[PDB]
C-alpha cells in the first residue's frame, strides 16, 4: 500500500545522469532528451514538481513535461578553451513528490568536449640560425622551437599537439632539400645536403607546424620561416697571386714565376731576388669570421732541377723573400726550375703550387 | 616518415564511467591504439595524482585500480594516457566520471533526543522533529521516517519527520525512528532513541 | 587522572632524528617525561627498545643497519610507547616517530665500465659531439638530495694530453661534450677522455668521485681533393712530388691509327681521402686538359673525363707541332673540386 | 662560470614540524655569484597544499592540514638563479591537537536481562573510540547523570549493577578524551 515511486527513476543504471557534448554547441541543443522521472508534472492534476538548482550561470534550461533539458548560450559560447576553461557542468533536477513530500535529486553531469576550433600560433613572426659549411650531413642546426619558443596550441590533447614539417619554397626550391625535421613532435632541424659557401650563402626554409586532430581534414597549420645562413668554412687552401681564371672554371691558370741573377755577383750585391711577378698567396676563403680564425701562409721551395738549389736559394717561410746563398759561375749553372708552396700554417695546409723559373746571366749580357 | 600511433577507445570521445564500489586491483579498462608502421607499442599513465589510482600495463594497456574510490569524495577527475612507438610518446586525457553506489546510510543529528509534554497535550499536537541526512545521490540520499514498531500514541511524518500526538494520553497511564534512503537495491537505514 | 599523562608541555606525538646507519644502541629518546606500566606497540622489525625505568629509546640494529637508501628506503620508524594506570585502568599511547637523515655512504655509479664516440673531422668547434649521460645513462648516485646529485669534469689523461686540450663539459650538471679543437683525421684518429661524477655533498671532504673513460673515433670526412699516381712524398711533407705524364705521337699518323694514345704512367688519381664511410658519400673524379701550350691543343687533344683516356682528333704534321705541353685537372665530381694537377709532355716523332 | 644556488634551511638537515591548526617558514638560498634567484614547490599534491612567493621565498598553506588523515609529508622545494634549477625535499610532521570528540560503536544500545541476575554481573559493553593522539585520543566512561542501580568501569566502559533490581519498582532503565588542555566528549544512549 505503497506508492512512494514518483520522482525515482524509471530507468536503470546509476543515479547521476551523464551525457557529453562538443564545446560551443549551438543555442537550444538537447542535453538530456528524457530524464525517465516516475510521475507527471503536468495537466489538471500533477503528481510532481520539476525544477533547477545549482544552475551556474543558467546553462541548463528544462521542459518539466517532456523531462528534457536544453543548452541556453543565447550571446555566449560554452567556451572548453581558455580563458572560459568550462570542461563540465554540474546541475540538480529537483523533483517533489506532491503525494507524499518526498524530495529527490536527479544530478546531471555534462561532460564538454574539446573540438579543434583553434590553430597552432608561433611566438616569433621568424626565425634565424647559422650553420657553418663544414658542418656534416645529420647535425642538428636549429633546436630554435624548443620550450614553447615555436607553436602553441590552445586546444587540448591531439588538438593542441603540434608536428612540424619543412615546406617547398618556390621563393627557394633547394631549401626542403637541404634541411629536414627528422623528429616531427621536436621541429629540430637537422642538415640534408653538404653546403658549399661558394654557391649558396642563405636559405629559406618554410616550416608548417599542424595540430593533431583524429580527423586529418580537422587539422590546422600555421607557417614561418626560417632564414640560415652559411658562415663560410676553412674548406679551401691559398692561391698564388695573380689568380686568372680558366675559362668556365674556378682555377687559376698555373703560374711560373721569373728571376735573372747575374753570374759571379755577390749576394751582398744582388739581395733580395726580385721575382716577376711578385710571389704572394690568399687564402681561397674569402670571408673566415672571425679574423682571429684566419690561418698564416707558409712559403716553400718544394722541389728544385738542378737538385743543388739549396746550395744558392732560400725562401723565406713568412714573406716569400728569396736570397741568393753565394754567387752561380754560369760555366756550372744555366739555370734553376724550382716548384714553389704556399700553405695554411694551422695543420690544415690545403697547398698550393708555382714554377719558378730562374735564368743565371753571362758577365757582358 | 614514421606514423605516430593513436588511441582508439570511445571514451576518449565521450567519458569513463568508474563504479566507486570496484574493488582495488580490478581492471578497469584496455588501451587500444593503432601505428600504421605496426611499430611496437608501450603505454603508460601520467601525473602525481593519477599515477597512485591507476597502473597500467605496457605491452597490451591493462588498466588497474590502485586505491578505493569515493563518489562522496571525488565523482571524477582527468587522467591523461601515454601511447609511444619509440619514436615518440603520444598523450590523451580520459574524463573519468566515478558512478554513485547507496554505500552511505543516512546520519541523524542532535542525538540527544527528549522532550517532555503535559499529559492533557491534545491528539494532533505536533511534539518533536527529527533531522537525518544520507549523502549518496538520488534515492539512495532521500530519507523516509518510520518508528519501529509503529506507536499507538505517536506517528511520525515519513518526509518532514514531525511527530504528532495520534492517542489521548493519561499520565497514570502512560520509542525507536527509523531513518532509511530509497535505494531500488541496497537500501540502508539507521536508528536514533 | 594524572598517570601516563605527558609531564611534558608540548604536543603529544614526540618526534626525534638521527642518521641512517646509526650505532646499533643508539639513543632515540632520552627520557619519554611520562604507578605505570610501558611497552612498545607497532614495534615493527624490533627496531627500538626501551628503559621504563629511565623511559630512554634505543635503536636495535645489531646485525644489520638502519638503511634511509635504496633498497631498504627507511624514511622513519613510528613505534607507540604504551602507557597503562595502574590505579585506574586506563590505556594511553604516547607516537615516537624517528626521522631519519640521509647520510652521503654512497659513491655515484657509472652504468657503463666505457662509453664511445664519433666525430666527423669537418665537426664545427663548439659542436655537441656527447650526450650518453643523459637520463641515467651516465652516472647515478643512490643518495637522496645533493648527496645522490651529479656533476661531471674531464680530467687530464697522462696517456693522452691532449684529449682534456680538444674535449671539455661546459655544464657539469649534463656532461655533455663538446668538440674544442679542430680534429684532423691524418693527424690523430684516437681520444681517451677521462671524466669523473662527484655527488654534491654540502661538505665538499664528504664528496664521492667515480671515473669512467669515453673513447672518441675520428670519422675520415672530405677535407682533401685527389692525388695524381704515381705519389712519392717530398721528404718532411705530405705532398706528392709533381708528376709529368709522358705520350709520343707519329707525326702523319691518323686517329684510328694511334687511339688511345698511350701515356706513360698511366693517368689515374684516387681521392686523398682514404676512408671516407660510407661508401656512397665518396666522390668520383673528373679528368679534363685544364690548359696548354701550344694554345691550338684543342684540335688536337681530347681526353674522356671519367677513365682520362687520351685521343687525337687529326694527325700531326711536325712541320707546325714539334710537342705539346698540358696541363691535366683531376676534381672530385661532388661540388668539392679540391683539385690536383699534373703535366702531360707529348713529343711529335719524325716519319725517319 | 655560473654556480648554482643551495638552500641553507637547517629543517633540510632534520625535518619542519607545522601543527595541524595552522591557518610557516622562510626558505633560504646562497648563490656565490650573487645572481637573483626565484623560489618555488614541485609536486602535484605539494604545489596544491603549499605556495611560495618566488621573490621572497616565502611558503604559504594553501588547504588546512590534518593530522589524523596524514601526519607527515616529504615536500620538494626549488630554486633557481634563471640558469637552471635546484630542488631538496623537506620531510614534514604534522603536529597533532585534540580536534576530535569519541565515537560510539556498535549503536543501538539496549539490554534486558532477567529480575532474579545478580549484583555485580556485567551486562554489556560500551566501546568508543577518539582519533587524536595520547591524552587526546585516550577515552573514559561515566553514566550522565550516574545511576544508583548501575555502574560503569571508567577505563573499560563494562556496565555492572551495583544495586538489585525489583521488576515491581522499575521495568526499564558519557565518553570523554583526557586532553590536558580541551578535553572532548559524546554522549550516547
Ligand atoms: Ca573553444
Ligand atoms: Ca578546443
Ligand atoms: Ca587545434
Ligand atoms: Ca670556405
Ligand atoms: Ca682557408
Ligand atoms: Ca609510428
Ligand atoms: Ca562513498
Ligand atoms: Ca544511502
Ligand atoms: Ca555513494
Ligand atoms: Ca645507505
Ligand atoms: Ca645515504
Ligand atoms: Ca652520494
Ligand atoms: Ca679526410
Ligand atoms: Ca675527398
Ligand atoms: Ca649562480
Ligand atoms: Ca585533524
Ligand atoms: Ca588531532
Ligand atoms: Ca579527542
Amino acid at each position: 500500500d505503497w506508492q512512494y515511486e514518483d520522482c525515482k527513476l524509471a530507468r536503470d543504471g546509476p543515479p547521476a545522469t551523464i551525457v557529453a557534448i562538443d564545446e560551443e554547441s549551438r543555442n537550444g541543443t538537447i542535453l538530456v532528451d528524457n530524464m525517465l522521472i516516475k510521475g507527471t508534472a503536468g495537466g489538471p492534476d500533477p503528481t510532481i514538481e520539476l525544477s533547477l538548482k545549482d544552475n551556474v550561470d543558467y546553462w541548463v534550461l528544462m521542459d518539466p513535461v517532456k523531462q528534457m533539458l536544453f543548452l541556453n548560450s543565447t550571446g555566449r559560447v560554452l567556451d572548453r578553451d581558455p580563458p572560459m576553461n568550462i570542461h563540465s557542468i554540474v546541475v540538480q533536477v529537483q523533483c517533489i513528490n506532491k503525494k507524499v513530500g518526498t524530495i529527490i535529486y536527479h544530478e546531471v553531469r555534462i561532460v564538454v568536449r574539446d573540438r579543434n576550433d583553434n590553430s597552432p600560433t608561433f611566438k616569433h613572426e621568424s626565425y634565424y640560425a647559422t650553420v657553418n659549411e663544414l658542418t656534416p650531413v645529420g647535425t642538428t642546426i636549429f633546436t630554435g622551437f624548443s620550450g614553447d619558443n615555436g607553436a602553441t596550441d590552445i586546444d587540448d590533447g591531439p588538438n593542441g599537439q603540434i608536428e612540424y614539417v619543412i615546406q617547398y619554397n618556390p621563393d627557394d626550391p633547394t631549401s626542403n632539400d637541404t634541411f629536414e625535421i627528422p623528429l616531427m613532435l621536436t621541429g629540430n632541424i637537422v642538415l640534408r645536403k653538404r653546403l658549399n659557401y661558394e654557391d649558396k650563402t642563405r636559405y629559406f626554409v618554410i616550416i608548417q607546424a599542424n595540430d593533431r586532430a583524429q580527423n586529418l581534414n580537422e587539422r590546422r597549420t600555421t607557417t614561418t620561416t626560417l632564414t640560415v645562413d652559411v658562415l663560410d668554412g676553412d674548406d679551401l687552401g691559398p692561391m698564388f697571386l695573380p689568380c686568372v681564371l680558366v675559362p668556365n672554371t674556378r682555377d687559376c691558370r698555373p703560374l711560373t714565376y721569373q728571376a735573372a741573377i747575374p753570374e759571379l755577383r755577390t749576394p751582398e750585391e744582388l739581395n733580395p731576388i726580385i721575382v716577376t711577378p711578385p710571389i704572394q698567396a690568399i687564402d681561397q676563403d674569402r670571408n673566415i669570421q672571425p679574423p682571429s680564425d684566419r690561418p698564416g701562409i707558409l712559403y716553400s721551395i718544394l722541389v728544385g732541377t738542378p737538385e743543388d738549389y739549396p746550395r744558392f736559394f732560400h725562401m723565406h717561410p713568412r714573406t716569400a723573400e728569396l736570397s741568393l746563398l753565394e754567387p752561380v759561375n754560369r760555366d756550372f749553372h744555366q739555370k734553376f726550375d724550382l716548384v714553389i708552396k704556399a700553405e695554411q700554417d694551422n695543420g690544415h695546409p690545403l697547398p698550393a703550387f708555382a714554377g719558378l723559373h730562374i735564368e743565371i746571366l753571362d758577365e757582358n749580357d | 616518415v614514421n606514423r605516430l600511433p593513436f588511441f582508439t577507445n570511445h571514451f576518449f570521445d565521450e567519458y569513463l564511467l568508474i563504479s566507486e564500489d570496484t574493488p582495488v586491483g580490478s581492471s578497469v579498462t584496455q588501451l587500444l591504439a593503432r601505428d600504421m608502421d605496426n611499430d611496437p607499442l608501450v603505454f603508460g599513465v601520467s601525473g602525481e595524482e593519477a599515477s597512485r589510482f591507476f597502473a597500467v600495463e605496457p605491452d597490451t594497456g591493462v588498466v588497474w585500480l590502485r586505491q578505493p574510490l569515493d563518489r562522496e569524495t571525488k565523482s571524477e577527475f582527468t587522467v591523461e594516457f601515454s601511447v609511444s612507438d619509440h619514436q615518440g610518446v603520444i598523450t590523451r586525457k580520459v574524463n573519468i566520471q566515478v558512478g554513485d553506489v547507496n554505500d552511505n546510510a543516512p546520519t541523524f543529528h542532535n542525538q540527544p533526543y527528549s522532550v517532555r509534554i503535559p499529559e492533557n497535550t491534545p491528539v494532533g499536537t505536533p511534539i518533536f522533529i527529527v533531522n537525518a541526512t544520507d549523502p549518496d545521490l538520488g534515492a539512495g540520499g532521500s530519507v523516509l521516517y518510520s518508528f519501529q514498531p509503529p506507536s499507538p500514541f505517536f506517528a511520525i511524518d515519513s518526509a518532514r519527520g514531525i511527530v504528532t500526538v495520534i492517542q489521548e494520553l493519561d499520565y497514570e497511564v502512560t520509542l525507536t525512528v527509523n531513518a532509511t534512503d530509497q535505494d531500488k537495491t541496497r537500501p540502508l537505514s539507521t536508528l536514533a532513541n
